[PDB]
């Protein structure tokens, strides 16, 4: 080591360190509403907190921290992330003891958690433009993307990490080491269950003063904001990039929200141990493709388009791989099995569940041994029911030509399709898995572009000012967007106990397949022809 | 990686 | 805080008669107890711990169980540093011992008087 090896091990470290915040921020969220017992606004107000802190400083802490001590001020971020982490897990070391006490036949404590989450906003602030901007100012030239690699490859630790702690310390209980666990009534399978998650927010925050320990025995060298602002924005590439990899990854962070949801509406699977080792080798190949072939600036340039068009080239194919709709009774069809209908708003009742007298907003799906779903047992006609095996006897809204077989045998739940599709579902995450493998090496070309664009005065102020449109136009809104263009074809929406917004159940496959592709097909369409105009343009430069 | 977010800053 | 522990301390433990009043008291000693719910559990002869009663750190949150709701009180003195409770409209299930209890890092419990009431 010479030292700046040293700089590379800690920015290692503290990429670790957040990637463990942000997965314990998203995997003990229903643990902090169940026990401080506060409403769903509430609860989105405290995940929002870490948004609002840290883009409240981004810009400010990216442009002052260039000429200050960079390593200091980067070592006092991950000391205020653990800092608010010990601070998250604070409210549950003094409230005291937690207290948590169909046949269908036919309370002010979260503001300390609210300003741990600013404070681990906070703590994601110096990390990502400074030292990288530490990178690109002293280690030799074009070994920065092989850095880069080696740190996005180290950071798909951490969410391994994340998930195994986050899934073992919700195994036990809250009050670990102070009750006596025979005591307790509940399972983790139980609606009242609160797992251990301050255990989370206590390993977060000292894993994090861990990684704020070695960032203070480093050296500072191994051997206006308004004028320096507007020569960042008024510089059409620069600017002209960054609306090229918002809307790159506005389609990255529309696509994989709602795979799960797509996968369970169209293959019907229900929702990684191959993929995070493919997406890590995705990163260090590219690092290593950008290092060994000594790639120029518009050679960047062109790597991460070939990579995109790569990636589109193999996204366009889940059209071709489509399989059939779901036949359910009631929402696109009628209920007595001869009918189709124009539209699911207000279907009219059929004669065989007439006299069933059963809540039609109520979604309990079934399907007899014809392939076709009903919404609920009363709706399918059955009016006796056995037990851990499923039956449903005696129905009478399957209407064949008088097989007297045919009239029950029905299981609960979605049963699932042919095997037609389940080799295009097979189809379909291997090209998946193709898609994020071209992702990733499409992956460090967007940091390692905008070092070689801007000033080498200004580079910080630039990873900053993308940081801000990446994660707040992309990370907050475009799932919004994407939730609204997902949820407008709902087909069975549910009636909640409160009020509206309530998630539906099932959709229209061909429709919702339609529009996921089709939004995010266009966004990336788009991205590419704004890298087809800044390969032109950055030739045309150069 | 997974997941949801991205930047691609995670997974 | 230079402190060993929390002492918990209780007072205004006594015999009541039919549906009377009582005024019971908690005052902490050690650490400060300010940033900490102040809990009061009650204990039978015969059974275990039934939760009654919780305050705030400011007072701003009260917590009362189902069984006895509407008739007790609670309230903190953070100057005095000692938590009250207010007891009206008694019954005579209310036959037991009181306990204080705090979280100040650890959890510590009181000592507790007899809160014995009279059938009347």
């Amino acid at each position: 080591c010479n030292g700046l090896k040293m700089f590379l091990a800690a920015l290692s470290l503290s990429f670790i360190a957040k990637t463990l915040g942000a997965i314990i921020m998203k995997s003990s969220i229903i643990h902090i509403e169940r026990r401080f017992e506060i409403s769903s606004s509430l609860v989105g107000f405290i995940d929002g907190s870490f948004e609002i802190g840290n883009l409240l400083v981004i810009v400010f802490v990216s442009y002052f921290g260039s000429k200050l001590h960079r390593p200091k001020l980067i070592g006092i971020g991950c000391f205020i992330m653990g800092i608010g982490g010990v601070l998250t897990a604070l409210p549950h070391f003094f409230m005291g003891y937690y207290r948590y006490s169909t046949l269908s036949t036919c309370s002010y404590m979260w503001i300390y958690v609210f300003m741990g989450n600013m404070l681990r906003g906070i703590g994601e602030t110096p990390i990502v433009p400074l030292g990288l901007s530490y990178i690109d100012d002293f280690a030799k030239e074009g070994h920065s993307s092989l850095y880069l690699g080696i740190l996005n490859a180290i950071a798909m630790i951490g969410p391994i990490i994340g998930f195994t702690l986050g899934s073992l310390f919700s195994k036990m209980y809250v009050d670990i080491g102070y009750v006596d666990l025979s005591t307790i009534r509940i399972t983790p399978t139980d609606s009242r269950w609160v797992g251990a998650w301050w255990l989370n927010f206590l390993v977060s925050g000292l894993f994090s003063i861990i990684s704020s320990i070695p960032f203070f025995f480093l050296p500072q060298t191994p051997n206006g904001f308004f004028q320096s602002f507007k020569s960042i924005l008024t510089n059409p590439l620069y600017v002209m990039f960054v609306l090229l990899t918002l809307l790159q990854v506005s389609s990255y962070i529309g696509a994989f929200t709602y795979v799960f949801k797509y996968v369970e509406q169209q293959y019907g699977q229900p929702s990684g141990v191959i993929t995070i080792p493919i997406f890590a080798s995705g990163m260090f190949l590219g690092g290593y493709i950008i290092k060994k072939f000594k790639l120029n600036t518009v050679g960047i340039a062109k790597f991460s388009c070939f990579t995109a068009v790569m990636s589109l080239s193999f996204y366009l194919l889940y059209f071709f791989i489509l399989c059939e709709n779901k036949s359910v009774a009631g929402l696109t069809m009628t209920y007595d099995g001869n009918n189709p209908v124009t539209s699911h708003r207000d279907v009219p009742l059929s004669y065989c569940n007439s006299d069933c007298n059963c809540d039609e907003s109520q979604w309990e799906p079934v399907c007899g041994n014809n392939g076709i779903t009903y919404i609920s047992p009363c709706l399918a006609g059955c009016k006796s029911s056995s037990k851990k095996p499923i039956v449903f006897y005696n129905c009478s809204c399957l209407e064949v030509t008088g097989l007297q077989n045919r009239n029950y045998s029905a299981h609960l739940g979605e049963c699932p399709r042919d095997d037609a599709c389940t080799r295009k579902f097979y189809f379909f995450v291997a090209i998946q898995v193709l898609n994020l493998f071209f992702s990733a090496l499409g992956g460090t070309s967007h940091v390692m572009l905008i070092v070689k664009i801007v000033q080498p005065e200004l580079k910080s102020l630039a990873l900053g000012f993308h940081s801000m449109v990446i994660r707040a136009l992309g990370g907050i809104l475009a799932p919004i967007y994407f939730g609204a263009l997902i949820d407008t074809t709902c087909i069975k929406w549910s009636t909640n106990n409160c009020g509206t917004r309530g998630s539906c159940r099932t959709y229209n496959s061909t429709s919702f397949s339609r529009v996921y592709l089709g939004l995010s097909s266009m966004l990336r369409v788009s991205s590419l022809v704004l890298y087809i105009i800044l390969i032109y343009a950055m030739k045309k430069k150069y | 990686x997974l997941l949801v977010t991205a930047g691609l800053v995670l997974a | 805080g230079s402190s060993s522990q929390v002492q918990l301390v209780e007072s205004g433990g006594g015999l009541v008669q039919a549906g009377g009043s009582l005024r019971l008291s908690c005052a902490a000693s050690g650490f400060p107890v300010n940033l900490s719910y102040m809990h009061w559990y009650r204990q039978a002869p015969g059974k275990e711990r039934e939760w009654v009663a919780a305050i705030s750190s400011w007072g701003w949150h009260t917590e009362y169980a189902d069984s006895v709701k509407g008739r007790f009180t609670i309230s903190r003195d953070n100057a005095k540093n000692t938590v009250y409770l207010q007891m009206n409209s008694l019954k005579p299930e209310d036959t037991a011992v009181y306990y204080c209890h705090v979280r100040v890092g650890r959890s510590y419990f009181g000592q507790g008087t007899q809160v014995s009431v009279s059938a009347g």
